[PDB]
């Protein structure tokens, strides 16, 4: 529970501690997709 | 007297009183009204009083030479939001109406300016010119200068406003804009990061500032050197600590700043920086940085050994050491002190530095996170307009000086109100 | 004998002073006469292995101050005096340190 | 006896003005400053500049001796006053006011590096040589 | 191991070897001041760096309520039944989630590591 | 992140890797090496150890439980009370003390579990070093059966009468300093 | 790869350039598309 | 947001 | 913006109830653009002076003799900056200060006083940038909060008891994120503080509500724990173009 683990179903419906993580791993993945979008289009136009 | 199991209820009463007296945008409003009110003032008191005298190699003789002309701003004052007319009578200005014809919503700023004038017979005389009008400052909205405060919801649709707008914006040439909170690292903060690809292993960085009185921040650097260097004697000595002090070109070793402070005793410099000798570790670790320093043993020898790294190198020896001992009194660890014998607690502060970034070298504490958020301001309307106040405010009394000085040259007469430029603030 | 020259008889006859910090009302109850020559009493009680310091407001003053004792082998205190007449001279060392708290 | 129950009580007194104003002059333990071998001292003004509001220069038995140097306290007490009790023959205490505070710091009376030959010397700053044979050559 | 200071200048001393009578010195630079060395140890350097750090851990960690506590262990002078477990709280202590206990209570502060 | 760990050894992968190889990249950010035993070393997991400890590279430090410095005047004389024993064993029969000894003494002292992790020897170190310094550094090694590994250093014998150097008599980087010099270069640079 | 009991024939480097100075270009040439094929087919995507 | 080894 | 280092953006621990987690705008600005939590509270600042006062008249010594000596001298109490001495006992000092808070006289409800236990270090910052909150205060495992003061709340017109009276009783208090490093909270009063398997007995605060947590935008979404995290950020950036 501590570290992050949420045992709670999305039915069930998150406890505060575990809302907060999971906003947090959600965060992470929106970050890498709008790094990545950059990145990959550079490489894209060098092959090019 | 406990309220088990019926707290659903209790939680939202008393988040319901929470927001009944506040609101959402208690932040914006807040910061604003502190800033006038405060801000303007100190600002204005902070600000050097003006001098100025006529040039002596302009006229010849000392009888009137010297015209000391002496300008201070004693206070200040806001009236409520006004528009003048073209007519030029004042009329107040409601929010709405400065939306509809474009115009700021903003209030007139008086200061009163004393002018006291030595004639070098000493028969000084002071005018004071009470309520200087010297710019406009736009009012938020809903804050406490501005005209809907304290208004009943029937009287805030009489004016053609919304009872349930929050406020917190400026009304700038007839459109809202809101200043937006911008984060900022905190000041006055000894933070130690390790940067891999530095050629330091450690960095203890503290972005002092003098209450925001004046300049922004006044950054300086204590970080060890990385052993990662390889030499003879570079292998000998390990890791030395070196300081990056503002106005200085290059590093300058940190053992050298003690001395620089009046610390000549090696055993005095680390009673600040190793504050239990008893620890062994922590003096091995001291020790190559007072071998890079032992060529310096006085507090003249550090101070010219400062000014020769100079950003601006100067010609003579003891103006050298002149220039880094005002340098060092200024710009080095501000809020700690600027001024007379404070000098004790600015090598006590830096001690503490060396002694955190020694302690974070040894692993005894952990390296501060830039992402933790008490490590992290927030910049509301009030410090941002007060910075604004400041530049500008500055501006003003350089434009003041120089008409001034033209017509003091003249030896004619000066005259406050041509030389405030409302211009300038507004 | 010249004028730069330091009257070190105090540190010669060992003369032992006490330093005492005290708060701003006490003194500025002080400074309003000043001139009396009378503030108030120092009364110090000692047991068999424990000693108290207190002091005693003048009643006309007013119209206790218990004293904590503090260490001073940590640093080495003299009191000297600059005269008028351009003499220096030492009135004593340091011997003990003491604050003034309210009650 | 009576020293384990003596209860010493005194008279306070201020007066108004006193004709030589009264300082602190507080040394370092660790400098184990010792008063036996003060023959003479002068303490004056210093010259730096090369006058109440600059530091002070303390030079104990002349050149052959000590010298300190001693700065008032940066810090002003606002909110705080320091009093001397003196033991004087009418048996009453004497609270006098601290005009200032001194922290006197000494200055050894060894050889010192000249600021040129500082400066050639720092040039060399990987000084593979030992550096004591160096402080013997100056 | 540790370092001394000179007794004239209060600066550093270095050692020196004392050629005729082959016993090591100190010396201050700065000064002709001369000292015999006690120790004959002058640089020790632990690169496993063990150190226990009961010698780190203040008691006053005692009183920090974010911390846990246990009434299993007791204390061994006091026999106190709450005991306050941390682990090292340090950077660069190898690999070790060994917990440290302090003792709760006023002024005992004992330390035992299990 | 969130690849499958078949081995404990880390790989870039996705666009930073596609980054790596399109830009040829003098420095990779994993720069990695898959080695395939022919014999039947590869069989078997002990021969296999000994080849991962010939290709893995070791320094001295990493063997080294702790070093310290001691100022010995005579070798005789035996300043720890524990070399008494050994150094009077090498010095029933001394060797390279005709020229002299060095006053200092450098008293590595070596973890056994590191030593017998990576399978060295006592011989082995104390041979890397006395070869690849020259006669200058002097080493005696205690036995494995001791308890401590101890290895104890000193400056050459011919600098220290200085008979051999002739020249001018004048102490270069004095003898401590240059001692320490040398523990800094054993403790990265060794390549044991 | 000349350390005893190790396969000349098949040990293999990561470092295309590695590959370039001790192997060859035709030997970078195979350890490039080797490479590439392994990020791109590590997600399971197959490109021709 | 669901495992190490899976996405976030 | 164009940094691509994904370590500014991450949202940080020390977020938790200051600045939404869902409400953040997606593209170069992902976790660079924030928004306040609903019961966040921005310090407006204050003079140091009254502080530093009590700080001198309780102890702290200044200027003192290498009395820090293996920090023997627990804490060295730290300002906006500014070390201004230290004090033998750290504990008596903090709990004073707390009771200052509380009678509002030299501590105004924004005054943030940190206690770091290990490295000895008191920080009382009050520099008008910290983001605090109002959390809840428990003394033993009691919520300070009782019925008379949500009984006198409910009446909150004419009764002429406020949120502020709340504060001034000392039942409420502001908390920012350095003294949230030094806070154990509750999320519930019953769940938690209530004695059970015993998980923290030494709870010094609790959460008025865990739903402030989120901002203006994601505070309209029903059920945001039943929501993918993503999708409340998306929630967030549509409420901000709904026509109303
Ligand atoms: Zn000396
Ligand atoms: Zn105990």
């Amino acid at each position: 529970e501590s570290r992050g683990f949420v045992e709670n179903s999305y039915l069930a419906g998150l406890t505060p501690t575990e809302f907060f993580f999971h906003a947090m791993g959600g965060r992470e993945g929106l970050i890498d997709t709008a790094v990545k979008t950059a990145e990959t289009g550079y490489i894209q136009r060098r092959l090019i | 007297e406990i309220t088990p199991d019926l707290w659903q209820e209790a939680c939202w009463i008393v988040i319901s009183s929470y927001f009944d007296e506040k609101g959402l945008v208690r932040q914006q409003l807040d910061s604003f009204d502190e800033f006038i009110q405060m801000s303007v003032q100190r600002i204005v008191e902070d600000a050097p009083p003006i001098d100025l005298q006529a040039e002596a190699q302009h006229a010849s003789g000392e009888v009137e030479e010297p015209p000391r002309y002496l300008l201070k701003f004693e206070q200040i004052y806001l009236s409520k939001p006004t528009h003048w007319e073209r007519d030029g009578a004042p009329s107040p200005m409601m929010p709405n109406e400065a939306r509809l014809r474009n115009l700021t919503y903003s209030a007139p700023l008086y200061v009163d300016i004393t002018k006291t004038v030595i004639k070098e017979g000493e028969e000084q005389l002071q005018t004071q010119h009470q309520k200087t009008f010297i710019g406009k400052i736009p009012i938020m909205l809903r804050s406490t200068y501005c005209l809907l405060n304290g208004l009943t919801d029937r009287d805030l649709c009489e004016l053609n406003e919304c009872p349930l707008d929050p406020g917190g914006y400026f009304i700038i040439n007839g459109s809202e804009k809101v200043l937006i909170a911008q984060e900022k690292m905190a000041t006055n903060t000894v933070y130690v990061f390790a940067k891999k690809d530095s050629k330091y292993a450690y960095t203890g960085e503290c972005r002092s500032c003098l209450e925001n009185s004046s300049r922004p921040t006044s950054t300086i650097w204590v970080s060890m050197l990385a052993r990662g260097g390889q030499g003879a004697k570079k292998s000998a000595i390990g890791q030395r600590i070196v300081a990056t002090l503002p106005y200085i070109k290059q590093e300058v070793p940190i053992i050298i700043v003690f001395r620089a402070l009046g610390f000549v005793s090696d055993r005095d410099i680390l009673e600040h920086i190793i504050y239990d000798f008893e620890d062994p570790e922590m003096m091995e670790m001291v020790k190559p940085s007072l071998d890079e320093a032992f060529v310096i043993q006085e507090q003249n020898v550090a101070l010219n050994f400062i000014g020769s790294r100079g950003a601006k190198p100067g010609v003579t020896k003891e103006k050298r050491i002149k220039y880094a001992k005002e340098v060092l009194q200024k710009e080095m660890l501000p809020h700690v002190g600027v001024s007379d014998f404070c000098e004790t607690k600015k090598a006590y502060f830096l001690g503490y530095m060396v002694h955190r970034l020694l302690l974070a070298a040894l692993g005894r504490r952990e390296l501060d996170d830039r992402d933790h958020y008490g490590n992290k301001r927030l910049d509301l309307a009030g410090p941002l307009l007060a910075f604004l106040f400041r530049g500008m405010f500055k501006n003003l009394l350089k434009e003041v000086r120089i008409y001034a000085q033209k017509f003091i040259d003249r030896g004619k007469d000066f005259n406050l109100e041509l030389a405030i430029k409302t211009r300038i603030i507004s | 004998a010249e004028r730069g020259e330091l009257d070190l008889t105090g540190a010669k006859q060992n003369t032992g002073v006490w330093l005492v910090k005290v708060p701003k009302y006490l003194s500025q109850q002080w400074a309003k006469a000043s001139g009396r020559g009378e503030v108030g009493k120092l009364r110090i009680a000692k047991t068999q292995g424990r000693t108290e310091v207190s002091f005693t407001l003048n009643e006309d003053l007013a119209n206790e101050h218990p004293f904590v004792l503090q260490s001073v082998g940590g640093q080495t205190l003299t009191v000297f005096t600059e005269s008028s007449s351009d003499k220096l001279s030492l009135e004593g060392i340091v011997v003990q340190r003491a604050e003034c708290r309210p009650a | 006896g009576p020293s384990s129950q003596n209860v010493t009580e005194y008279v306070v007194r201020v007066p108004k003005n006193t004709t030589k104003k009264y300082n602190i002059m507080a040394f370092n333990a660790a400098d184990k400053v010792n008063f036996a071998t003060w023959n003479q001292a002068r303490l004056e003004r210093d010259l730096s500049n090369k006058p109440e509001d600059q530091p002070w220069l303390l030079r104990v038995n002349g050149k052959s001796g000590r010298k300190f140097k001693g700065i008032k306290k940066g810090g002003v007490t606002e909110n705080t006053s320091y009093y001397i009790f003196t033991q004087c023959p009418d048996g009453a205490f004497e609270a006098f006011p601290v005009h200032n505070w001194y922290n006197f710091t000494p200055l050894a009376r060894h050889r010192t590096l000249t600021a040129e030959e500082a400066e050639e010397e720092w040039e060399r700053r990987n000084k593979v040589l030992n550096h004591f044979s160096i402080m013997q050559q100056r | 191991v540790g370092i001394r200071f000179c007794q004239e200048c209060n600066n550093m001393l270095y050692p020196k070897e004392d050629k005729e009578n082959r016993i090591l010195l100190y010396a201050c630079r700065n000064c002709d001041y001369q000292q015999e060395a006690d120790n004959s140890c002058i640089y020790v350097n632990k690169i496993t760096h063990e150190v226990d750090e009961l010698t780190q851990i203040i008691a006053d960690v005692s009183q920090d309520p974010t911390l846990p506590r246990t009434e299993d262990h007791p204390c061994q002078k006091c026999g106190h039944k709450e005991a306050v477990f941390f682990q090292s709280h340090s950077a660069r202590a190898e690999d070790a989630m060994r917990l440290y206990y302090v003792c709760t209570a006023p002024h005992c502060g004992h330390r035992w590591t299990e | 992140f969130h690849y499958a760990g078949v081995s404990a050894k880390n790989v870039t992968l996705g666009v930073p890797r596609l980054k790596e190889l399109i830009n040829i990249s003098k420095k990779p950010k994993t720069p990695s090496l898959t080695v395939f035993l022919l014999g039947q070393s590869a069989r078997d997991a002990e021969r296999a150890k000994d080849i991962l400890c010939r290709l893995e590279h070791t320094t001295l430090r990493k063997v080294t439980a702790n070093t310290a410095i001691y100022y010995d005047p005579n070798p005789q004389s035996t300043v720890v009370a524990e070399d008494q024993e050994w150094v009077n064993v090498y010095y029933e029969m001394p060797d390279f003390d005709v020229a002299r000894i060095s006053p200092w003494l450098l008293r590595v002292e070596l973890d056994r579990k590191h030593m017998t992790d990576r399978k060295l020897t006592m011989e082995q170190i104390a041979e890397k070093i006395n070869a690849g310094f020259g006669d200058d550094l002097n080493c005696i090694f205690n036995d494995d059966n001791a308890e401590k590994l101890v290895l104890r250093i000193r400056i050459m014998n011919s600098d220290e009468n200085k008979m051999q150097e002739e020249e001018e008599v004048v102490d270069k980087m004095d003898d401590d300093v240059f001692l320490r010099c040398i523990e800094s270069n054993m403790l990265t640079d060794m390549t044991l | 790869l000349s350390e005893k009991d190790v396969d000349p024939v098949r040990t293999t480097s990561n470092d295309i350039v590695e590959i370039f100075t001790v192997l060859g270009i035709e030997a970078v040439r195979k350890a490039l598309e080797r490479e590439l094929y392994h990020v791109i087919s590590f997600d399971g995507s197959y490109v021709n | 947001i669901w495992g190490i080894g899976c996405n976030p | 913006r164009d940094g691509k280092l994904a370590k500014p953006r991450q949202l940080h621990n020390t977020l938790w109830g200051m600045v939404c987690p869902a409400e953040t705008p997606e593209g170069h600005a992902v976790g660079l653009v924030k928004n306040l939590a609903l019961m966040a509270y921005i310090s407006v600042g204050s003079q140091p002076s009254p502080i530093l006062e009590f700080l001198e008249e309780w102890s702290m010594e200044n200027l003192e003799e290498i009395s820090p000596a293996a920090i023997a001298d627990a804490t060295k109490i730290f300002v906006n900056g500014c070390w201004v001495g230290i004090h033998k006992d750290p504990e008596q000092l903090m709990n004073t200060l707390r009771k200052l808070r509380r009678q509002m006289d030299i501590i105004v409800s924004e005054v943030s006083m940190i206690r770091d236990i290990r490295e000895r270090e008191i920080r009382i910052y009050t520099d008008a940038g910290r983001i605090c909150r109002p959390l809840l205060i428990v003394e033993k495992q009691k919520l300070l909060l009782k019925k008379r003061h949500i009984d006198q709340l409910k009446e909150r017109e004419y009764n002429n008891y406020s949120w502020q009276d709340l504060v001034a009783s000392g039942v409420v208090e502001y908390i920012d994120t350095l003294e949230e490093e030094t806070v154990m909270l509750a999320m519930t009063p019953d769940d938690l503080q209530e004695k059970e398997v015993a998980y923290c007995s030494t709870y010094t605060h609790c959460e008025i509500h865990p739903s402030m947590i989120l901002g203006v935008c994601a505070s309209i979404i029903p059920f945001p724990d039943h929501n993918q995290s993503p999708r409340n950020t998306y929630q967030s950036a549509m409420g901000k173009q709904a026509m109303g």
